[PDB]
């Protein structure tokens, strides 16, 4: 497989890619790689691509422990479009190394979910959505330096940023130009 | 045919899952009952497998609001949306055959529901509230109190005819007629 | 059948989606019993989960438009257009079942509408305008701003019947008539 | 049913999408509404999203066709085959409601004509000499030259009732004629 | 309904395309119409954007067999079957309204005939003499040579009502008869 | 409608693929026309793309059977099972319109017959026997040797009203009844 | 309709597929016979494709009960529960029409019967009853014993009308009765 | 696979396709592909070759900053069809080494995009759009040398070019003859 | 893959197949293999077979103008069917090597394509069409050297040769005997 | 693949199958297959075995010429069943080595088709159904030494001929018995 | 593909199997690696082991003479289930080294069909029916010893046999214990 091959080969230069929407699979996947490349060579960098849709909080989570606690710096770079698990896992990268490129999108929101049991169940759903939209957005003011309460406004609804203004933000540290 | 010569009687053969069409075919003919004869009685089968919440309080209001008074009678089952309305008919006037059977469970969804969480806050809000209104409902008509039926609404409670008028969902269950 | 009756005592029952068909069958029924009788009042019922905001405004006007008096009864819940459409009775004559339920929210779509950017600034031009046509039209029924509603129709605003009441989207709430 | 009574008052109610079948039938209505009484008006009440070309200028010449005068009066909408049919009644008799919305646009096709290039050229042409005849067909009935139309056609535009009395579609706006 | 009331005036509308059930119900009608008033003429209304050429043929027989004329009057448009069944009308009774269109092209298939060759080369065949005869059938109601019209055929051919006039399809295009 | 007009003029139209409901309707409507009034004749009008032969034969014999004589007229198409039922009517009143088209072939199978191959057997026996019935049926009713029938159905055999004629299907063609 | 007129000649139309509603259908049809005149003869047609066995047995029994005879007349064909209905017709009333097509098979399954060997050795053993049913039935009515009946449907056996006669499936072939 | 096959081959040549819709899929391979090729030798050129319908403007953009920011000068070839995406990456090329083949076909147009949401959605995704249009029609103003004010009004409804006129436009340097 | 094994045995000899429609997924294989190709060795011919029922205009292009540009002669064979673009294709090739086979068909027809937008959209639509139209045919022309009016003519409908056909009329140099 | 090892082994031994409905991928395949062994060792046979219910003309006139004109000889065998085009193929083997299995089937009739245009694209369809049927009928006479207008006649419907029948009609030299 | 894997070390060791129903893709398979075999060494045995539900019986015939025409013995097991065409194969094995297992089943029936076309080409797939079933009796005889009238009686209806009724009968020569 062609793509594979180009991508095994930057693998071997430590470039991983988060190209889709972040579910179990990719998850899965990048944790693996992020392993792999930090046991291969644990003080060397890595550089994660990001151009992503969006994705699943449990699936995004796994990625984002991951990241802080492979013993090596991660970079990451927001192509494309980094919207709103793609800017949580952009935001999460070391701080000093997070990129967006001249015309990328980043765009955060609140989260998406869904309710589906009986009146019990459903207490216990919504519950747990409260518990989630505040741990979120606890790290979004931790990645950004924002406060809480302008997180939680702003992410209201879509709220679309330019490169430029998710680095007065604080959602990356430099835009790269050459 | 055999419904429309029941509703010359001021009979209601409420014996269809309880949708939202179903609740306005209800109230339709509830309002016409009531308009035709204000005094005279009106008598509700009940024989259903279930229904929603929300046709539920508009059938119940109706029934309230009503002039006549509403006799009702559980053939088969009357199951959770059913069984409100069978426990809501006129005091001295709720009946059951004797192996009907009344099956009240807490009200729930099917699909899902999505939307940004700051929706899905007010959706579990709405079914909460929901959830609470029906069993202080329950409450109003059967005697028990509303923590009670809260706590045996929470998983399928089947009663028999005899344990529906021992639970005060019914006035008394029904003796067979038959003349031999 | 029942609806032909309560039709034949003037009363319109507004039990659906509030679709395009839907609007123009309730549109024919407001017009033809204003030719029937002028003088005499008509009765709505609304018991519906939704409707679209162009129906909504053709059944509006319909409603304005005739000459007799229109009474609005919400059973069950009024909802998005159905709200509006029970906000816009005649003042006076605008109530409710005590557990009723009145849902208003800004319009919104389904779907997708796909087109050339320039297409789609004018679609979002045109659904700007209708979210601002319905703050305006319930802030004519209501005596709210219309900044206050549109503040308030931002997420899916529930009211209770006597909070319907309160807010001035009904004049009363029904008492229950049950001789006993 | 309502508009069996409305037909018996001359009313058509063009309360769907303009397709073939609808046309046909809006047709059969103004031919035998003539046939009844050609000296008093026929009245056509227009709610439709939309419709075909060949099945508007087949209405088109149908209502310039029939001796009695055609009053027409827009509830809801009139988008594009209804908004051409509504310019197209009787001079003097064009109305709509305060809310209702107009609404022109070129002529356009959905799905995909597949042909040879040759075919496809006659097509293209059949088909730009249709949005001609649309523009001409407004420009004869609105006052605006038919330039004016055909740029103003280009992209949806949509007009409120004032914006189309005042662009030469309708003549009046109604007023509301509740008693109280 | 109106499709009776026009009946009962002695006209079928052929609003529909010109399948074989379609064919079945016309010649339906134009047997019974003869059958009650053999010497008043019928009259045929054309608004159909085709057919096949098995049904044109059989409506075609049944029009010139009944003793009673033919009036034709196109509405809408008269396309491929319709167009012929609208030239083969008696003679200074064939008419259309002023913005009729008339669509006269050679007989297609739509699918896929298969079989073996020696079945397609009989199919073939007959497809050929469908074509000679709808081309001859035309010739002889319109007075252009067979030749010509098989060369006009070849590609859709599209007449405003005026060139169906000039190229011998109808007799005369109706002014509109408005009274104001 | 039409066609219970027609039927009160002891008119069948037999319009459709003769299937085997098809068929029943056919039977029934033969054995009533014939209780009504066994001495007049009855006219059966034939426009069909096809039908099966159990089918087929099951309305012959009731043709045959009835005491009224049967007039066949062709219009549009006859084919296969229409065909053998063209010819099959009363010798004299046989007739088929001038462009009236008859399409004879051996009989065929849609999808396939699965089973053993002993099942085969038989069925392919039982297909062969029905192929010879049609035939002889044909040569019984056209005065051709079977054989002569058995060569030229081997591949769809189309004949014209007037070859129709010349080959012994019917007995005329029809004149035009035109009054002018 | 026909069917309708048919019955109130005390005339069943056996037209369709034997299954469990039509079966349901006929019974009622021949209890409300029986009930109207129990001396006068019932008529009932055949011509069906096939049945089920249940439901033969449900006819055959109701066939068997009424006090009128039964006159069975095969008109196409009478196949597999339509052959035994035809066989259990009153001696010396079953008859069929020269070309009529008598087929007798053993019952057969569609689909599949799944389930534990304990359950499918019960489903076999009933599937064994009623092919021996099935035969025992035949063999009363035709006078053949039973065991050649056994081996003569092993295979779909198909009779001609005189080899039903001759096997003792009906009385006589009729003849036609054509007046010329 | 015969396909990829030829194109790795290619690829050890420094020569890369777009051959497809842009869609995430593509703009990720190919990204991938640029940077693993500038990696390798950062001074040699890297030929895009483009035949495409159309694609996204997020994963375009991911494309577009991706061949501004390598190292090496990008070539692009107008081979087939340049729709659209394809039109831009075309012109993004580095100037003085865009081509057209003879019979190539540039076409140019407006966005396309729809509108999903409730009446606030809709007005925040109309918002987007509006910038987008302004910033798609300022890049090709900026790739071709024409006033903005032109592009906009020429890119309201399709706009064909052949090489010739692509040529005189200014979507690409050079047309190949041989 | 048994079939990809056979294909580039044959590629190593300079052997290309278009088997199948053109469209945008096998012309950008194909012209992948010529550009392959002439890299390798720019002095020898590339033998094309065609065999296929038509195929999209634009991928055509693709493939015509990578054949024309190519610095290796491109001689094509007819085998089966060459319809339409595989028609074009054929006479494509380098005139002198030309070749059909001795039971192959070539078939001649004009441009097929569809109608889909507003009635401004379908006369820009039209346009097009009538300028493609003028050079499919203009190309034919200079291929076969029969004058234009004459290739408008008889591709009005299916225009069917035989080998010997073609010859006469031009299309092909050679008709392959042994 | 299990499959494709097994062929390519004996592709390696100048064997080669026709196995299913001929279509253009399988007649695109087999031609490949018949051009690379030419291309290996001209002077040594091709055995092409055929089981095979039928196919399409077009891509059987591409796997007819690329054997007639192959520089080898090639041998046929009818294994299982050799249908209209099997028996085609099997019948166009070199005169002298064409072969059938002793329980082999050969079956013989007309072609098959359809029509879809309008009445004059059915005129020219049929003409051209006349002409290939002419051609079909003309080959198989020149492969069996039969008359063509018994191929004619024998060929109205589906003739079924066993091995031993075949041999004597003309389609096979040899049967194989061992 | 660990399957292939799996079998292909087995082809190795000279072992075949049939293990699905017999259709073409199967027995152009198994008679390819029968080929295969019979080249490689034509002086050992061949081992096939067939489970198989039924199968076509042109496709059978084509694997039958293959078998039979193998300069090689052929051993045949049956394991699991050898119905109708599997049957016919195992009994087709070369005398002496026919196996069934102990638990093996064995059926044997008449063979299905369909009829499809006009009454004409009916009465044609009738006949072939008729010449078929006499054929596969006929063969079956010959396999068993038992009278072709009893086989035709016997197979009427499915007729199971266990292995040591089928070993009675003779289908097989041995049943292999240990």
């Amino acid at each position: 497989s062609l793509t594979d091959s180009v991508y095994e080969r930057l693998l071997s230069e430590r470039i991983i890619f988060l190209g889709s929407e972040v579910n179990d699979e990719i998850a899965n996947r990048l944790c693996a790689q992020i392993l792999l490349l930090a046991a291969e060579d644990a003080s060397k960098d890595i550089s994660l691509y990001i151009n992503s849709p969006g994705g699943s909080i449990s699936a995004g989570m796994a990625i984002y422990d991951t990241m802080v606690l492979a013993p090596c710096d991660i970079a990451t770079y927001a192509m494309g479009m980094a919207a709103s698990m793609g800017e949580f896992l952009l935001a999460a990268g070391t701080k000093g190394k997070r990129y967006a490129l001249p015309h990328a999108r980043i765009l955060m929101h609140q989260p998406l979910g869904g309710v589906t049991g009986s009146a019990a169940d459903i207490a216990i759903q919504a519950e747990q959505f409260a518990v989630i939209k505040k741990e979120m957005f606890r790290l979004n003011a931790e990645f950004t330096g924002q406060p809480i309460e302008r997180i939680e406004a702003d992410s209201d609804r879509d709220r679309w940023f330019t490169a430029a203004e998710a680095l007065e933000y604080g959602f990356v540290d430099h835009i790269i130009t050459r | 045919n055999p419904y429309n010569k029941l509703f010359e009687e001021r009979i209601i053969f409420l014996g269809v899952q309880v949708d939202d069409a179903s609740a306005n075919d209800i109230m339709a003919q509830l309002l016409v009952l009531e308009s035709l004869d204000p005094d005279r009685d009106i008598t509700m089968y009940i024989n259903s497998p279930g229904g929603g919440f929300t046709s539920l309080m508009a059938i119940y209001d109706t029934m309230q609001y009503v002039r006549a008074d509403i006799q009702t009678v559980c053939l088969g089952q009357a199951a959770s949306a059913a069984a409100v309305l069978l426990a809501a008919g006129t005091p001295g006037k709720r009946m059951a055959l004797p192996n009907a059977r009344v099956l009240i469970h807490q009200p729930s969804l099917s699909g899902v529901i999505q939307g940004q969480f700051s929706d899905l806050e007010i959706q579990a809000a709405e079914i909460e509230r929901m959830r609470t209104l029906m069993e202080t409902t329950l409450a109003r008509h059967t005697g028990k109190d509303a923590g009670v039926i809260r706590k045996d609404t929470d998983r399928d409670k089947i009663l028999t005819a005899e344990e529906a008028k021992d639970y005060g969902i019914i006035d008394t269950v029904l003796e067979y007629r038959k003349l031999s």
